[PDB]
């Protein structure tokens, strides 16, 4: 499976799922300074949508 | 009444919707008195009333053919039921609806009538000019025997305005169409859009619309129509109240615009058993929704000042209604899930916003992908 | 010295009363409009062109519904824009049209029915 | 001098040193900015104010004092400074 | 000046008792490092 797909260049996850771990627990906004707290409400951005491009469209067509 | 009509068929998706009434080009029905008129001749000044409109004209509705055209552009399928004359203007109206891919098998031709032409007689009663109708136009003369029952069998939503209540012929025909649609399981959509005569008095209008109000499963009204039907002066007094010494809360100090959400107990005189969804529109700014189980408001917005020379609010009320109908047919959980209903109604808000960016209602009706794009640009991703 | 820019006259209900009661020889076309109604901008330009086409063979007037709301309702105005085509023959009945009708359709009504 | 001007402000302009109930961020800003711009905080007040920037540290501090959270919330709305001589109505 | 950026997503790990509290010129709390501190990111 993995490590044979990786050796040959066949499609495979960049990180082996078996050798993948969570990131434990991080600060929950009560152990954090004010400047590192997540806003309570999501903020409008104008960058909140992914930019369309040719690569996204071709990759989806090749995936199908 | 008796039996069915047509051959039963698998009925392609998306589900069909039927729009009933008069097909007209433009023709804003809701007319009241505004206190800020522009120059009577220089119509280049009149666009300033498009970006500071009268409240009743913030998102005007129109003829039912506007909703059908707008619904199709948003990705739905629609059929128009009505009558036009056999003259050249009648063909132009039908060719307009065929170009927009609206089904016109429900449209009947009257070869002896002139389209959009009413014969009236002028009288001089009590020293004042009045007119009375001698012969109604073909638009208001569809008969019950002329109904296309294949459309009424297939259609899942039956849509009509209160303009048909101003015609004795159409009113009788309307209630036969509703009977057929209900027998076939269709939902009844009453989009009020009160014409000029029905603004005269609350009591006469409430009696006139009561029968059609009781037959409707979905009702859309404007904030001005709802307040007029309940009590116009109480809500105007409520808006004009200012505390004498201090505000009751911090938000009252900001002197913001009033977006009052009517309680379901205030709405109770207008509620009935078969009503599934009541929507009260404050333009595109607010969409108050009411169901038997819950109620709430969807916050919207408007920007006509982004394009001061092409902005035109006419037809934006029809785009909002068409957007509601587009989502109701494809997302039936809207009736029972509040979070789903609010997300789907934001699609209708976006359609209304785009519709205000073009001169002419039909010319400016938006497509589905444009509406979906604007919705995702305006709202944060968690609200999509 | 300077020609006026607009041909269509705005009339009061009282002024329109005397014009209809009085003797007329040309067809009378009455336009109901409001400056806040978007389609009235398009109709205003069509009626100005109709006035140029029919110099003295027709009389084109307009009435503001903001000023004559009660008069408009009694005339069976159901919405805007609305046109009334009134014949010089007192026996013939007037024609009421609704919506942004084409200029050619106005000409056919005036020539064949007025 | 800075004795007549203070008295003048009280009598003529109605000045009074009214209590300012500050958030931890505002309390830290006034205690730390007195030291410099980008310097190691040295004063015990600014060091403590830095620690109080986390509400988790405050809860641990409150528990070590044996009081409840609401009592701590009420102690910050306390009149500072000296008290007037108590009334003796005859 | 030079900015150190995180090379991976993950959780920052260091001993806050080895560094000195400070306020930055942007008004933020931070730490001043006067030693060769070892900071760990678990990706």
């Amino acid at each position: 499976g993995f490590e044979l797909d990786k050796k040959l260049g066949r499609p495979h996850p960049f990180i082996d799922p078996t050798k993948k771990k969570q990131i434990e627990t991080t600060l929950t906004s009560d152990e954090s300074w004010w400047n590192w707290r997540k806003p309570e409400k999501e903020q409008w951005s104008r960058w909140q949508r992914r930019r369309p491009d040719v690569e996204t469209v071709f990759l989806k067509a090749m995936a199908e | 009444v008796d039996y069915d009509d047509g051959i039963d068929f698998p009925y392609d998706d998306p589900p069909l919707v039927c729009c009933f009434g008069a097909v007209q080009k433009e023709f804003v029905p809701v007319v009241r008195v505004h206190d800020n008129p522009m120059h009577p001749d220089i119509y280049s000044q009149w666009k300033m009333l498009q970006w500071d409109p009268p409240e009743f004209g913030r998102a005007p509705g129109g003829p039912p053919s506007n909703v059908a055209i707008s619904h199709v552009r948003l990705g739905g399928r629609a059929a128009f039921m009505g009558k036009v004359g056999g003259d050249d203007y009648g063909e132009e109206l039908v060719l307009m609806m065929n170009k927009e891919r609206v089904q016109t098998r429900g449209v009947k031709f009257d070869e002896g009538a002139s389209t959009a032409c009413t014969r009236v007689k002028i009288k001089f009663e009590d020293g004042k000019m009045k007119a009375e109708t001698v012969k109604e136009p073909p638009e208001d003369s569809l008969l019950a025997s002329e109904l296309n029952l294949a459309v009424l069998k297939e259609a899942r939503i039956f849509h009509f305005n209160s303009e048909v209540l101003t015609s004795p012929t159409m009113e009788s025909t309307l209630f036969k169409a509703i009977q057929w649609s209900k027998k076939f399981g269709g939902l009844i959509f009453f989009d009020l859009n009160l014409p000029l005569p029905l603004w005269r008095s609350r009591n006469e209008t409430r009696k006139l619309i009561k029968k059609s109000w009781d037959e409707a499963n979905i009702i859309e009204v404007s904030q001005q129509e709802l307040e007029f039907l309940l009590d116009e002066e109480y809500y105007e007094r409520r808006r004009n109240y200012t505390p004498q010494y201090f505000a009751e809360d911090f938000e009252q100090t900001k002197n913001r615009r009033d977006y009052y959400h009517y309680t379901p107990e205030e709405i109770k005189p207008l509620w009935h058993d078969d009503l599934k969804l009541l929507v009260v529109t404050d333009g595109t700014l607010r969409l108050h929704y009411y169901t038997p189980k819950f109620d709430g408001v969807v916050v919207g917005t408007e920007d006509v000042l982004i394009t001061p020379f092409t902005c035109d609010r006419t037809g934006s009320g029809d785009a909002v209604v068409a957007g509601i109908m587009r989502k109701l047919t494809t997302c039936p959980e809207m009736f029972e899930d509040q979070d789903v209903l609010e997300r789907q109604l934001r699609f209708a808000v976006a359609a209304g916003i785009i519709s205000q960016w073009t001169i002419g209602a039909v010319r400016g009706f938006p497509t589905e992908s444009a509406t979906q794009n604007l919705k995702e640009q305006v709202y944060v991703p968690s609200m999509w | 010295f300077v020609r006026e820019d607009y041909l269509v006259r705005k009339l009061s209900a009282q002024e329109l009363q005397d014009l209809v009661k009085g003797e007329r020889k040309v067809p009378l076309i009455v336009d109901f409009y409001a400056t806040w109604c978007g389609p009235c901008i398009l109709m205003a330009q069509e009626l100005e062109m109709l006035a140029v086409e029919y110099e003295s063979n027709a009389m084109i007037v307009k009435v503001d519904t903001d000023d004559e709301y009660e008069f408009a309702r009694d005339m069976q105005v159901r919405g805007l824009p609305t046109l009334f085509f009134i014949s010089p023959d007192p026996s013939k009945d007037a024609i009421r049209t609704e919506g942004l009708i084409p200029l050619q359709m106005m000409r056919d009504i005036i020539d064949n029915d007025m | 001098t800075e004795d007549e001007a203070r008295r003048r402000n009280w009598i003529e302009r109605g000045w009074a040193p009214w209590e300012e109930i500050l958030t931890p961020e505002a309390d830290f800003a006034r205690k730390s900015l007195n030291e410099g711009e980008e310097v190691p905080l040295q004063s015990p007040e600014a060091i403590e104010a830095f620690k109080m920037l986390r509400p988790s540290y405050r809860k641990k501090k409150i528990k070590e004092m044996g009081i409840t959270e609401d009592e701590w919330y009420a102690k910050q709305f306390e009149i500072r400074g000296d008290k007037p001589p108590p009334l003796d109505t005859s | 000046a030079e900015h150190v950026r995180a090379p991976y997503n993950g959780k920052i790990k260091f001993n806050e008792d080895l560094v000195h509290p400070t306020r930055t010129r942007h008004g933020h709390p931070a730490f001043l490092c006067y030693i060769d501190l070892s900071v760990i990111i678990e990706s």
